[PDB]
RNA sequence: CGCAAGACGGACCAGAGCGAAAGCAUUUGCCAAGAAUGUUUUCAUUAAUCAAGAACGAAAGUCGGAGGUUCGAAGACGAUCAGAUACCGUCGUAGUUCCGACCAUAAACGAUGCCGACCGGCGAUGCGGCGGCGUUAUUCCCAUGACCCGCCGGGCAGCUUCCGGGAAACCAAAGUCUUUGGGUUCCGGGGGGAGUAUGGUUGCAAAGCUGAAACUUAAAGGAAUUGACGGAAGGGCACCACC
RNA sequence: UAAAGUUGCUGCAGUUAAAAAGCUCGUAGUUGGAUCU
């Protein structure tokens, strides 16, 4: 996997987090 | 081919001379740096030279690019 | 190199060997004097006094005449400046630099570059506390200081 | 090269170097005597003055500041001392 | 592993260049990596001359060239063969092929 | 700006260089200096004029390039301005 | 010359040497033939000064002298205008030649058929006979050259500063080289001018063979 | 042939210049700044590097306002394709432009900290100064420009070299290192987990700074060599190739 | 614990193997030219 699509991929995880933990 | 022979005919052939020697002339045109350098060489006695006169200027570089 | 620039110049003035009066230089140690006093009572620097006494007057260097150097002698006849004139003229750039800086908001070159000139004028206000030329409540403000000028 | 020495003169070698790179360092410049055809006293003036220096008894342009070694006007007779 | 000491440019001494768009393909690539051709050329093509100057109204016309400058990036250039892979020793040299 | 008897009667409105012939002088290791002034004639016709000029290598010159100083073509610049408002 | 009247210069070499053109340098100026050189004229040719040019041919020359088997001496020169000289030179000496092109291995490779283990080198040119030179540097072989003022001096040991361009220049060098080693070795004298001259030792182009006779 | 708008500043333009970096290219003017050079000027150690702290910081992105030519994330449609959701085409929103606030990240790179000393050669080039045959312009003296030949000082680089170093590539620094110590800042310690979790802090947001562990693993990696392969280039050959 | 000069004060590294802050300024810290029998 590219670096930076797994950057991207870890970036959304977090923003999914962060959404998700109220 | 390494023939004892062709090293003579070559030997031969370069044992040429004249009865003057090219270096032997009157007149030996000389710039006058060279004539200082003969000068403060203790030779600035022999009659043998010429004055030649220097380049007008000094344009011996060829163009760059 | 430059305190505050990659700059590695060498360009300085190269004392000669001999510390002697020159031969061609027929003005006594007084007369140097006096004509200091004059030129400082005109309103010039030091460095300005020196310059014009080694270009007009002859004078290589004036503390191989006198026996001391320019600012010593404006101090002991009493005529010399408040502050010393390396830090009055980064006062003064700094205060120039403001004073652009007022009507020009968008520079942001400027503004560095009077940071540079605000660190020197620290660092030399500093060293002349130190050295008790400045009072050591003395401190640079960017308020009034074009009054210091 | 075998620094310092008489054996192999260096005049040349030693003021073709910097100022400050020499042996000793010593300035490039020098002061020199001018008298203006005009006027009837000597001036010393430095060569790489920065000042427009007047003549002592008149208010003739001896001299004008330039990069280098300053620019000396036409007909005054200058001569280094030293 | 470093394969040019220029990095195949000529950026020395400055920070940005500004970029130009490759007339092949529109590619941004900085005007020190673009590579460069200046084409001087005949407008009337050399099976052409022969018409144009015999059907021309003036005496000796000299027709009139055409100046374009090509800036071209690496994949663009090397498709189409203005310049081509060296050996690692050839590559140094920067001396323009004969003409 | 008149037709007259089937014929039209023309008036200067401008002047170029050909293309090619602009092209053919812009060469790659001097400095190319361009001015233009708006002046106007005597008449009243106000001119738009845009001058060129490249500078020259010297026949012996060994340097590859003849580029001026940027002082040095603020001045041509001036003696171009100058001189194309002193003739119009 | 070991400031020996015997071994002085005299007005016929210099005469000799300035007809050659020996003096004449290049355009160019290697660093380590500075001391060699006299001053540059005007139109950017060094003038080599010649005292320093016989005081370096007369230690090459005593360097060639004090080797008592002449053929343990090598004269190579891979350049067309010293062979004919260096033939000759081998010739009055007894040294060994090598004209034409020095195949590598000649000193390293004990192997091959030309192997020989000279004990003192004497090349044309430092540039085009690099190959011998380089070689010098794995047999412990001591080299002199004939350099001229761009020449590297590199396993260089005894470097007579001349022109070795021209080909009157390069026959000359090689005559007086010849003269002098014989004059020191005891052969011939100094007390009347030699009997081969220098025109002997010359390279000259086939056209002009066939034009002289 | 005209008018309008918003962008941009070609060719000249370079292994050229300036800037702390990001970056910077129409003319002219104003404004403040700066390096180098020149200096027989002045002060006289005032310095170097830097926790804390601070200024600036491409592009994209956020908020508000103005503008909106072009291009254009998203999106719509047309193609190509087994499929394409992509490449390609036609449009096109945010954006791209400017003003004021935010963000503080880039392969922000020379993947190379700054300051100082020493250690080869050569030819160029940019700025300043110094010296000098000769050629041109100022249509006249000197000077001043443009050339030419050198020298000195910083600068961007280049070539070369058994200086020396290095695993080598390669580097006149990445040298002066087991013959190890000039000064000082930041920083690495097998590969993953992971720049993740969590806490703190900053931000309007996007996110930035700081930053683990359990666990997993014998290699991952660097440089160079020989092969093999290439939808890479250039050649050569056989009527089992063609003409 | 040594081996580990793989924690390097002695004594390691940091172009490409892990690594020099995007860049400057800057207080503390550290380090500071010659010179007095």
């Amino acid at each position: 996997m590219r670096a930076k699509w797994r950057k991207k991929r870890m970036r959304r995880l977090k923003r999914k987090r962060r959404k998700m933990r109220q | 081919i390494s023939i004892k022979l062709q090293e003579e005919e070559r030997e031969r052939r370069d044992n040429y001379v004249p009865e003057v020697s090219a270096l032997d002339q009157e007149i030996i045109e000389v710039d006058p740096d060279t004539k200082e350098m003969l000068k403060l060489l203790d030779f600035g006695s022999l009659s043998n030279l010429q004055v030649t006169q220097p380049t007008v200027g000094m344009n011996f570089k060829t163009p760059r690019g | 190199g430059r305190m505050h620039a990659p700059g590695k110049g060498l360009s300085q003035s190269a004392l000669p060997y001999r510390r002697s009066v020159p031969t061609w230089l027929k003005l006594t140690s007084d007369d140097v004097k006096e004509q200091i006093y004059k030129l400082a009572k005109k309103g010039l620097t030091p460095s300005q006094i020196g310059v014009i006494l080694r270009d007009s007057h002859g004078v290589a260097q004036v503390r191989f005449v006198t026996g001391n150097k320019i600012l010593r002698i404006l101090k002991s006849k009493g005529l010399a400046p408040d502050l010393p004139e390396d830090l009055y003229h980064l006062i003064k750039k700094a205060v120039a630099v403001r004073k652009h800086l007022e009507r020009n908001r968008k520079d942001k070159d400027a503004k560095f570059r009077l940071i540079l000139i605000e660190s020197r004028i620290h660092r030399l206000a500093r060293y002349y506390k130190t050295k008790r030329v400045l009072p050591p409540n003395w401190k640079y403000e960017s308020s009034t200081a074009s009054a210091l000028v | 090269p075998l620094a310092k020495d008489l054996l192999h003169p260096s005049p040349e070698e030693e003021k073709r170097k910097h100022k400050k790179k020499r042996l000793v360092q010593s300035p490039n410049s020098y002061f020199m005597d001018v008298k203006c055809p005009g006027c009837y006293k000597i001036t010393t003036v430095f060569s790489h003055a920065q000042t427009v220096v007047l003549c002592v008894g008149c208010s003739t342009v001896l001299c004008q500041p330039t990069g280098g070694k300053a620019r000396l006007t036409e007909g005054c007779s200058f001569r280094r001392k030293q | 592993t470093k394969k040019r000491r220029n990095n195949g440019r000529a950026k020395k001494g400055r920070g940005h260049v500004q970029p130009i768009r490759c007339t092949n393909c529109a590619r941004c690539v900085p005007k020190d990596k673009a590579i460069k051709k200046f084409v001087i050329r005949n407008i009337v093509e050399a099976a052409a001359v022969r018409d144009i100057s015999e059907a021309s109204v003036f005496d000796a016309y000299v027709l009139p060239k055409l100046y374009v400058k090509l800036h071209y990036c690496v994949s663009c250039v090397i498709h189409s063969k203005v310049v081509r892979n060296r050996s690692r020793e050839a590559r140094k040299d920067r001396t323009p092929p004969p003409r | 700006e008149d037709v007259q008897g089937k014929n039209c009667l023309t008036n200067f409105h401008g002047m170029d260089l050909t293309r090619d012939k602009m092209c053919s002088m812009v060469k790659k290791w001097q400095t190319m200096i361009e001015a233009h002034v708006d002046v106007k004639t005597t008449d009243g016709y106000l001119l738009r004029l845009f001058c060129v000029g490249f500078t020259k290598k010297r026949n012996n010159q060994i340097r590859k390039t003849s580029y001026a100083q940027h002082q040095q073509v603020r001045q041509i610049r001036k003696k171009m301005m100058e001189i194309m408002t002193r003739e119009v | 010359s070991g400031a020996l009247d015997v071994l002085q210069m005299k007005e016929e070499d210099v005469l000799k040497f300035l007809a050659a053109g020996t003096h004449l340098g290049g355009t160019n100026l290697d660093f380590q033939m500075e001391q060699y050189i006299y001053k540059r004229k005007s139109d950017g040719i060094y003038i080599i000064n010649l005292k320093r040019t016989w005081e370096k041919l007369l230690l090459a020359a005593r360097a060639i002298v004090a080797i008592e088997n002449p053929a343990d001496v090598s004269v190579i020169s891979s350049r067309n205008t010293g062979q004919r000289a260096v033939l000759k030179f081998a010739a009055a000496t007894g040294a060994t030649p090598i004209a034409g092109r020095f195949t590598p291995g000649t000193f390293t490779n004990q192997i091959q058929a030309a192997f020989r283990e000279p004990r003192l080198l004497v090349v044309t040119d430092p540039r085009a006979d690099h190959q011998p030179l380089t070689e010098a540097s794995y047999v412990n072989l001591p080299t002199i050259a004939l350099c001229n003022t761009d020449s590297p001096l590199r396993y260089v040991d005894i470097a007579i500063p001349c022109n070795n361009k021209g080909a009157h220049s390069v026959g000359l060098m090689w005559w007086m080289l010849a003269r002098e080693v014989l004059r020191m070795r005891g052969t011939i004298s100094r007390e009347h001018p030699w009997e081969v001259m220098p025109d002997l030792y010359f390279y000259r182009d086939p056209e002009e063979i066939e034009k002289e006779e």
